[PDB]
């Protein structure tokens, strides 16, 4: 997830009488020569924002060299991974025995260890790319390195899912903290809707846990893509139209959320019961309403960006006829 | 990516435990042997993780030269745990203050209370506290009694039956103690006594001991001799060891004795 | 699978302490040393291995303050994971004391204030609501949320002593 930060650094200058010509164009430039493009601090800086404050150029006491340093906060464009994050392009580098190697090809450099004991793997040849899932663990951000260290396998759509029961109420701040995620998702929809339609429907036909029985497109006038099963007589809510609403208090958000595998999960579609009805396998969590829609939301992101990034990575029926054997490994993993 | 200057502003002192060994330690040694050919032995008290000090070989830590390698720790892992030679007088402060039954302190912490945290457990333990019965085992103290062969056993004396608290008993004993008790004593919160016995000790870095000195001398006994105690070795108050492991233990906490605190 | 299993997991951390009986159930061994409590509440440790018979598990809340999550966030390197848990504590933010609440009754009392649950099943409850909590804390979502509030608050913070100021 691309977001802001604010670091803190010391930088040493050789040539005090030359840096202090143009103070915060050399320090950009030095900023971005030395951080750019390396994991510091537990995240991947991408861009070097701007300095927010910096200290007079002191002279070295320690040393009779005569040069200078410089305490400096930056805000810098950054990037962070987390558990079941979607990478929808890695590429394979090395498959042996032990261990298989990807590097991922969008705009988040990791590289990703994959066991090869897992049934998925071991199938994806040396230079295909495959669509993977980081695992249930953290993403290794070692200081000074180009990439970031995860583990993962290919991603294989899940058949289970968890309800929510939520017994707080979604107070103005939270809805007004949720209304960025919510313009996230909008910026998301709007980046999918410029995007070949059939390509998505082909890709949510994919990963769908269920089969899609035949073409059938649902719409919501905000969110275009194939229709799939039910859940008996219960009918779906919108999140973005009843986050909007709460806004205003006008919805309330108590009782048992959840998101069965019926519903497209690149969808901003969600079930609210009174009841649980639900036939989940595990007990209800007790949440609040913020943490229920930070999750949901959450989610969508990453099954939005998942479709749009594997619609950008194949862009032709070359590269899907060439990967067809890990997409019938992906379709023969559904339940019927 | 680049290393900023910096000054220091301030030194902390406290007791290394074996999680800092742990932690800080690059390597664990494992042989006791010292060279392969003309490289020295992987895992060895000479291993080059540790640092280097010969031209032949860098660093593996590092990748420094000798002269910019500033050496690196490591770790030995002690089959049998090992008290803290620098510290012993103040184990002794903790042996007779709580009880060796529950952990509970023997002294009423209330009495001390207005007292300054330097002095607070040496004012504790100077009071008489054999016979003491504790008030929630209902298990009368001991006397914690300093062998005089040595400078690191002890004795517990319950009324003429006289046990021998081996360091695994001791770091059982100590590690019953909450951080409520220090707290109340005078000590901080990273002074607990638990760390004042080892099971894992750390090897110095080749700078501090170059000459791949006769200290490394010291250290190699002191890796042989730990191979010979047995790994599953176990010991509980009360129990008769033989006299076969009592001596090798005796050596491997003599021998570590002598390499911190030889003639001072 | 067990829960015995479960409570050793649930042990690790010096939050939620335990309480021991004499009624010989529950029993379960921590993997390191413990501070536990006993019914008329005395404060007792144990070594890495005892016996202890589980009447009731007692999660402490702790309180931080504001200055911590600042000094936190100055550093910059810290997981959310932590920051999350710190901000909970600092009042920051509540999600530890929303999934906590499975609270029996008032069947145990003493200083520090916390979830107390002393039966069979919501004890499972309470293990449960630990485990969702925590995967909260590590999922997708309080990452976003908390790397923007200890960015943004950090951000006005330095707005109000530079701009806001001279």
């Amino acid at each position: 997830m691309i977001d802001q930060k604010i670091f803190e650094t010391t930088l040493n200058i050789d040539d005090p009488t030359n840096f202090c010509t143009n103070v915060e164009a050399h320090l950009l430039k030095e900023l971005e020569n030395i951080y750019v493009g390396k994991c510091f601090k537990n995240s991947f800086i991408l861009n070097i924002t701007g300095v927010i404050q910096r200290s007079p150029c002191f002279i070295m006491r320690t040393n009779n060299s005569g040069r200078g340093y410089m305490h400096v906060r930056f805000s810098a464009v950054v990037s962070y991974l987390n558990a079941f994050d979607l990478i929808a392009a890695v590429k394979i580098i090395k498959n042996d025995s032990n261990i298989i190697l990807g590097e991922s090809l969008l705009t988040e450099p990791v590289t990703i260890v994959i066991p090869s004991s897992e049934s998925q793997n071991n199938v994806a040849e040396v230079g295909q790319i495959v669509p993977v899932q980081l695992a249930n663990s953290s993403v290794y951000y070692i200081p000074g390195r180009q990439q970031a260290s995860a583990t993962g396998s290919i991603f294989i759509p899940k058949h289970t899912f968890s309800v929510y029961h939520v017994q707080e109420e979604l107070t103005q701040e939270q809805a007004l903290n949720l209304t960025k995620l919510v313009n996230i998702i909008e910026m998301l929809l709007e980046s999918r809707s410029k995007k070949d339609f059939k390509q998505i429907c082909f890709f949510e036909k994919l990963y769908y846990t269920y089969s899609i029985s035949s073409d059938e497109i649902l719409d919501l006038k905000i969110w275009k893509g194939p229709k799939g099963k039910e859940m008996s007589r219960l009918k779906p809510c919108n999140v973005l139209s009843f986050l909007y609403d709460a806004l205003k208090n006008k919805n309330s958000s108590l009782g048992f959320w959840a998101r069965p595998p019926n519903l497209l999960k690149s969808s901003p579609l969600a079930y609210q019961q009174d009841q649980n009805s639900f036939n989940a396998t595990e007990l209800p969590i007790i949440c609040s309403a913020e943490v229920m829609f930070v999750t949901l939301l959450k989610e969508i992101i990453n099954y939005l960006q998942f479709i749009n990034d594997l619609c950008d990575t194949f862009n032709n029926e070359q590269l899907i006829k060439r990967h067809e054997n890990i997409w019938m490994l992906i379709e023969q993993r559904k339940i019927g | 990516m680049e290393a900023g200057y910096a000054e220091i502003a301030a030194v902390q002192f406290n007791i290394a435990g074996d999680n800092d060994h742990k932690r800080q330690g690059v390597m664990e040694v494992t042989i006791s042997n010292l060279f392969e050919g003309t490289l020295p032995a992987e895992g060895g008290i000479y291993d080059a993780r540790m640092g280097t000090t010969d031209h032949h070989y860098k660093c593996i830590t590092c990748s420094h030269q000798r002269k910019q390698c500033m050496g690196h720790p490591g770790i030995l892992q002690m089959h049998a745990p090992v008290l803290q030679p620098l510290f012993i007088a103040e184990i002794r402060r903790w042996l007779r203050v709580i009880c060796l039954n529950c952990g509970a302190p023997i002294v009423d912490l209330k009495r001390y209370e207005h007292l300054i945290r330097p002095k607070r457990l040496i004012e504790a333990a100077s009071s008489q506290t054999e016979g003491k019965q504790c008030y929630v085992c209902k298990a009368v103290h001991p006397k914690i009694v300093k062998d005089s062969e040595d400078y690191f056993t002890f004795w517990a004396d319950q009324q003429g039956k006289i046990d021998k608290l081996y360091p695994q008993i001791i770091r059982e004993i100590f590690s019953r103690v909450t951080y409520d008790t220090v707290v109340k004593l005078g000590r901080s919160k990273n002074s607990h006594p638990e760390k004042l016995v080892l099971k894992a000790i750390q090897i110095p870095p080749i700078s501090i001991r170059p000459g791949i000195h006769d200290i490394n001398n010291v250290i190699q006994y002191l890796v042989r001799k730990n191979l010979l105690i047995p790994k599953d070795l176990q010991i509980v108050r009360g129990q008769k060891i033989p006299l076969n492991i009592d001596r090798n233990l005796q050596t491997i906490q003599q021998l570590y004795y002598n390499f911190l605190l030889d003639s001072v | 699978p067990i829960e015995a299993y479960i409570r050793q997991l649930l042990v690790d951390p010096d939050v939620v302490p335990i309480v021991s009986e004499k009624k010989k159930e529950l029993r379960v061994r921590p993997s390191t040393r413990k501070e536990i409590f006993l019914i008329n509440g005395t404060h007792l440790a144990v070594p890495a291995e005892a016996p202890i018979e589980i009447y009731g598990l007692k999660l402490r809340l702790k309180t931080f303050s504001p200055q911590c999550f600042m000094r936190m966030a100055e550093i910059g390197s810290f997981s959310p994971e932590t920051l999350g848990y710190v901000a909970s504590g600092a009042n920051l933010t509540n999600f530890i004391r929303v999934f906590m609440k499975c609270v029996d009754q008032e069947t145990w009392k003493k200083n520090g204030e916390g979830v107390v649950v002393t039966t069979k099943e919501n004890i499972i409850q309470f293990t449960h609501q630990y485990i969702e909590l925590y995967k909260f804390l590590r999922s997708g979502g309080h990452s976003w949320l908390i790397n923007r509030l200890a960015e943004e608050m950090v951000h006005r913070k330095l707005d109000r002593e530079d701009q806001g100021s001279h």
